[PDB]
C-alpha cells in the first residue's frame, strides 16, 4: 500500500527562506549552518551540504537570531531577558550543555568582507581575484540579476553561492551553474485551486454509421489520461505572505507552472472573482488590491487599485459569488463593504472572531451593522473556534441494527468555540447558533488543562470534535467528540417535517439537539486537525491531524464514536449500530496511518491544513499550506473506487485458460463416450 | 462516485466463469453417472423382474380395453408368480474464491431500490457506513448471478427389497386388480367416437 507508492505520490518542498547569516562547519568542510526567516519568538536554523540543495536537518529555535553566536566553535546562544542560554553542537545539533548561571562566552558573528579580499567585478562580469597575484582566476558573467554573494569556499572542495535575483539562488564550483534553488515559497497565507482539463433523424443514422465506422477501422496501463480524468492534475495557486503569487503543479512534484510578483509588499488573501476559475483579485496588506489573470500563458497585472480608504487591513471574508461583494476587515476593528466590479426581506449575515470575543453582524442596504456581541470578561480569553462548513446531504439518520433510526441534527447555522479561564481551569465549550447567539450546550472540565499546549475544534457534519492537553484524568492529549441528535430517543423525528413548514432561524422557533459526548486518551500533543473532503460527503469523514514534530495523522471517524459502550454490553446487544465499533477509550498510534512517513515536513508555527476534493471518491486530496507546502493523495477506508495497482490479473487470465482447456479435453471425450457407450450402438 | 474500467476483469470473467462453469458441471454430472448395464448377474433374476414389470404395465395398460379379457389374464397371474453434492461443491466453493480475490470494491449499481438490511450483507468489502441503499459491492453481483442464468444455459443449448414377500404383495394386487376396476372400455367407443371428429 505504502512500499510500492512511497515517495511517488508523497511531494514535500523544504523551503528556508530568505537567508540572514551563513556560518561554515567546524567538520565536513563542504557543509554550512543556514540562518533564515527570523520572528519574534523564534527563528530557522539548518545544517546544509553546501555543493547540493541536500538539508541535513532543521529546527525551529525559540530565540532571536541576534543570540546566535560563536564560542571563544560551538554555536553558543543565550537568552537575554533571563540568563538561559545553550549550547549546540555545530555537526550535529547536539546541546553541549545549558545554563542560567552564566553564559560561557560569546562572539559576535563576523562581517563578509569578501571585497577587497576575493572579488572584483569589472566587464560587468565577475573575477575571483587571489590576494597576492590578482590573476583574476575563475571569471563569470554577471547573470541578469545580482543581488550578493552569500558564501565562498576557497579549500579543496570548492564551493561559491549567489543571491542572484531576489528569490533565485545559484550555488558553483570550479564557470558552470552547478546547482539552482527558489524560496520565493518560504511562507503563503491564503490558497485557490484552478484545475486542467481535456482540450433530421435519417441523416443521423448515416452521419453517425459514417464517423463511427471510420472509429471502428492492448491494456498498455498509460497514467497521464487517468490523472487528469480523475482531477488529480491540477494547478495551485498559492499566495505568499509576502508580495508574490504562483502556479505550482499538483503532479510532476511541484514543478514551478508560473510564478508572478507583485508589488504590495504582504499579501493577505486570495479569491477568484467569478466561478470562471479565469481572474483572481488578491489583496495588499497595506490597502490596495490587485486583479491578476490567470492563463496558460504568464500572467498580466490587469489592473492595480487602492481601496476606498488607505489604511491597513487585517483580513477579508468572502461574500457571495453572485453579488460579487467581500467583507474587509480592518485593524482599528473597521468593516469595509467591498463592490469590486462587474467582473467582465434578503438578509445576509456575517460573523467574525477575535480573542476578545464572537460578534456577528448583518448586512443590508449597501452597509454593515453589529446584530449581536459576545465577548468573554476580562480574565477569559476565547481560545479556539471554527465555523460549519457546508454539506452536500446523503443521510438524514444514523440507523441502528434493527432498523431504526437516530436522526443525526442537521441545523446549518452553528459555530463552536472554547473558553478558558485562569485559576478556574475551566475549558469551556460552547456550540452556538451563530446567527442568534444562544448557546444549547455547555461543557466544562476542570480536569487541570494547561492554556500552554495547543487546542484546536474542527466542526464535522453533524459532530464536533476539539482537542485539548490536561492532567487530572492523565498528563495526557484529549479528544473530545460531541454528537449532535434531533432527539436521544431510538426513533424520533423532533420537529423536522418539512412539506411546507418553511421553519425561521432568525425568529429561534427551531428545535434544539440533545447531544452524547465521550472523549479518549491520545499519545502525542495535537497541533491542529481538520477534515478530509471529496465532491460529495460520502466516504467516512477521515480526521486529519497534525502534531507539534510536523508529522500528519488521518484516522476515521468512526474509531470516534459517542453512543459508544465498553463492549461487555455490546454482544448481541441488537439495538446498537451494524457493526457499531466499541467505544474504546485508549485509541493507540498506529503508523500505518501516517503520512510523511519519513518526511520532515517543518510547518512553522502558523500552518494550514486543508483538503482539496478531487473526483474518484475514494481519494482525497489534503494539504498543508504554511512554512512549508505538502499535499498527499488520502484514502479514508483504503482504496474501493481504483481498481487496484495490484491486482494478480496474470493468475485470473491463466486460471480463466485452465477452465478453457478442461473444456477442450472434456467435451469431444464425454461426449463420444457417454452417447455412445450408453447407447451402445 | 467514478469507478474506473474494472469492467473488464471482473464483471466479464464472474458472467464469463459462471458459463464456463455450469457448463462444466453439467458435463462432469453426466460423466459421473454411468451405469453401463443393469448388472452382470445369472439369467433368472432378471427374468422373472421383467416378468413382474410385465404386471405392473397390465395394471395400468391392459387393464382398461380389456372387458372380455380380463378375467382370462388372472388365472396366468396367480400361477405364474406363485445434485446436492452439485449444489455443495461448485458454488460455496466459489463463494469463498470471489471474497479471495475479489473484495473492497464498488463496483456497479443496482437499478432497483433494496432495503436497508440488503445494503447490511452485500458491501462487505468496503467499510463505510451509510454509502447509499443502491450501489453493491462485487459479491452482490455474483448473487444476482447464481439465480438468473437458467437462460444461458437454455440458451448455448444444454439440458436435463425382500425377494419373496414383495412376489406375495403383487400378488395381493393381482387379486386386487380384479374387480377393483372393470375400466368402461369397448362399451363407449361408439359414444365417445360419435361425440367427436364431426
Ligand atoms: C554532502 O553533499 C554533497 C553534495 O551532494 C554530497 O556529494 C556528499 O556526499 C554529502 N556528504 C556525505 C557525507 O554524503
Ligand atoms: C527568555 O526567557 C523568558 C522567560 O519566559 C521569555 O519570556 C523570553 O521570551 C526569552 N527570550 C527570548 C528572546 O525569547
Ligand atoms: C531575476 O530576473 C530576471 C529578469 O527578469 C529573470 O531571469 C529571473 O526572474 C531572475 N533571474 C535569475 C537568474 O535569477
Amino acid at each position: 500500500v505504502f512500499s510500492d507508492d512511497a515517495f511517488i505520490t508523497d511531494w514535500q518542498l523544504a523551503n528556508l527562506g530568505p537567508w540572514e547569516k551563513v556560518i561554515p562547519d567546524s567538520r565536513d568542510r563542504n557543509r554550512v549552518l543556514i540562518l533564515s526567516n527570523p520572528t519574534e519568538t523564534s527563528c530557522l536554523v539548518s545544517s546544509f551540504n553546501v555543493s547540493s540543495g541536500q538539508i541535513l536537518f532543521r529546527n525551529v529555535l525559540p530565540f532571536t537570531i541576534d543570540e546566535i553566536q560563536l564560542d571563544s566553535n560551538a554555536m553558543v546562544c543565550v537568552n537575554s531577558s533571563s540568563n538561559h542560554w545553550q549550547k549546540y553542537d555545530l555537526h550535529d545539533w547536539f546541546l553541549l550543555e545549558e545554563g542560567v548561571d552564566n553564559a560561557p562566552s560569546t562572539t559576535i558573528l563576523p562581517q563578509s568582507s569578501y571585497l577587497n579580499d576575493q572579488v572584483s567585478i569589472k566587464n560587468n562580469e565577475l573575477h575571483i581575484l587571489d590576494e597576492q597575484s590578482k590573476l583574476a582566476e575563475w571569471k563569470l558573467e554577471l547573470p541578469q540579476g545580482f543581488n550578493k554573494v552569500e558564501y565562498f569556499h576557497r579549500e579543496d572542495p570548492l564551493a561559491l553561492v549567489l543571491n542572484v535575483n531576489d528569490t533565485q539562488y545559484m550555488g558553483f564550483s570550479a564557470l558552470i551553474p552547478v546547482w539552482q534553488r527558489d524560496e520565493w515559497l518560504t511562507n503563503v497565507v491564503d490558497y485557490a485551486v484552478l484545475d486542467v482539463f481535456d482540450s433530421s433523424l435519417w441523416n443521423a443514422y448515416w452521419l453517425r454509421l459514417t464517423t463511427n465506422w471510420n472509429r471502428l477501422i492492448l491494456d498498455a496501463k498509460d497514467t497521464t489520461v487517468s490523472d487528469l480524468k480523475f482531477g488529480f492534475a491540477k494547478i495551485l495557486i498559492v499566495l505568499t505572505h509576502d508580495g508574490f503569487i504562483g502556479g505550482l503543479d499538483m503532479v510532476n512534484k511541484g514543478q514551478l507552472i508560473w510564478k508572478l510578483d507583485l508589488e504590495i509588499d504582504q499579501g493577505v488573501k486570495m479569491f477568484w472573482t467569478d466561478k470562471n476559475h479565469d481572474e483572481l483579485v488578491v489583496f495588499s496588506h497595506d490597502g490596495h488590491y490587485l486583479t491578476i489573470e490567470v492563463t496558460k500563458d504568464q500572467p498580466i497585472i490587469k489592473s492595480r487599485s487602492p481601496l476606498s480608504e488607505r489604511k491597513t487591513v487585517d483580513s477579508v471574508i468572502r461574500l457571495n459569488e453572485h453579488d460579487h461583494q467581500y467583507l474587509i476587515k480592518f485593524e482599528d476593528k473597521d468593516h469595509l463593504l467591498f463592490k469590486l466590479n462587474p467582473g467582465k426581506s434578503s438578509h445576509i449575515f456575517v460573523t467574525e472572531h477575535d480573542t476578545n470575543g464572537i460578534y456577528g453582524y448583518i448586512i443590508e442596504n449597501d452597509t454593515v451593522k453589529q446584530t449581536w456581541k459576545k465577548a468573554v470578561n476580562s480574565k477569559e480569553k476565547m481560545v479556539a473556534y471554527s465555523k460549519r462548513e457546508t454539506t452536500n446531504l446523503n443521510t438524514l439518520g444514523i440507523t441502528l441494527g434493527d432498523k431504526s433510526v437516530l436522526y443525526k441534527y442537521l441545523y446549518p447555522n452553528l459555530a463552536a468555540y472554547l473558553i478558558a479561564n485562569e485559576e478556574h481551569h475551566t475549558i469551556t465549550f460552547n456550540l452556538i447558533d451563530t446567527i442568534t447567539g444562544e448557546i444549547l450546550i455547555t461543557q466544562e472540565h476542570k480536569d487541570s488543562p494547561d492554556f500552554r499546549f495547543p487546542m484546536d475544534i474542527v466542526f464535522g457534519e453533524y459532530w464536533v470534535v476539539y482537542s485539548y492537553f490536561s492532567s487530572e484524568p492523565v498528563p495526557e492529549q484529549k479528544l473530545v467528540v460531541v454528537e449532535l441528535y434531533e432527539s436521544l430517543t431510538p426513533d424520533e423525528r423532533l420537529s423536522n417535517s418539512s412539506d411546507n413548514f418553511s421553519y425561521d432561524p432568525l425568529t429561534g422557533h427551531i428545535n434544539k439537539p440533545q447531544f452524547q459526548t465521550k472523549q479518549f486518551i491520545f499519545p502525542e500533543i495535537i497541533k491542529t486537525m481538520s477534515i478530509s473532503k471529496t465532491t460529495d460527503d460520502i466516504t467516512t469523514k477521515a480526521i486529519v491531524m497534525e502534531l507539534e514534530n510536523g508529522q500528519i495523522t488521518y484516522i476515521p471517524k468512526l474509531l470516534l464514536n459517542a453512543r459508544g459502550k465498553p463492549a461487555e454490553e455490546m454482544a448481541k446487544d441488537k439495538k446498537k449500530e451494524f457493526m457499531a465499533t466499541p467505544y474504546t477509550p485508549v485509541i493507540p498510534i498506529n503508523d500505518n496511518f501516517i503520512i510523511t512517513h519519513f518526511r520532515n515536513l517543518l510547518p512553522g508555527s502558523d500552518s494550514q491544513l486543508i483538503s482539496i476534493p478531487t473526483n474518484l471518491e475514494s481519494t482525497s486530496i489534503i494539504c498543508d499550506l504554511g512554512l512549508d507546502v505538502f499535499c498527499t493523495r488520502i484514502t479514508p477506508s483504503g482504496q474501493f473506487d481504483l481498481m487496484s495497482p495490484t491486482f494478480e490479473k496474470g493468475k485470473l487470465l491463466i486460471t480463466i485458460f485452465v477452465l478453457l482447456v478442461i473444456t477442450y479435453f472434456i467435451r469431444p471425450s464425454v461426449s463420444n463416450k457417454k452417447l455412445k457407450s450408453q447407447w451402445l450402438i | 462516485l467514478l469507478d474506473d474500467q474494472l469492467k473488464y476483469w471482473v464483471l466479464l470473467p464472474i458472467s464469463i466463469v459462471m458459463v464456463l462453469t455450469g457448463v462444466l458441471k453439467q458435463y462432469i454430472m453426466t460423466l459421473i453417472t454411468g451405469s453401463s448395464a443393469n448388472e452382470a448377474q445369472p439369467r433368472v433374476k432378471l427374468t422373472e423382474w421383467q416378468y413382474l414389470q410385465w404386471a405392473q404395465l397390465l395394471i395400468g395398460n391392459g387393464g382398461n380395453l380389456s372387458s372380455d379379457a380380463f378375467a382370462a389374464k388372472k388365472e396366468f397371474l396367480v400361477k405364474d408368480l406363485t445434485g446436492n453434492m452439485a449444489s455443495f461443491i461448485p458454488q460455496t466453493i466459489i463463494m469463498w474464491w470471489v471474497n479471495h480475490f475479489f473484495a473492497g470494491f464498488i463496483l456497479m449499481q443496482l437499478p432497483f431500490p433494496l432495503t436497508a438490511k440488503f445494503k447490511e450483507m452485500l458491501q462487505t468489502g468496503i467499510i463505510c457506513q451509510d454509502l447509499d441503499v443502491r450501489w453493491v459491492s462485487s459479491i452482490s453481483w455474483y448473487f444476482i448471478s447464481v439465480l438468473g442464468l437458467n437462460p444461458v444455459y437454455n440458451l448455448i443449448g444444454l439440458n436435463d427389497p425382500p425377494q419373496s414377500q414383495v412376489d406375495k404383495a403383487m400378488h395381493a394386487m393381482a387379486n386386487d386388480l380384479t374387480i377393483i376396476q372393470h375400466e368402461t372400455c369397448l362399451d363407449n367407443v361408439e359414444q365417445r367416437v360419435l361425440k367427436q371428429y364431426m
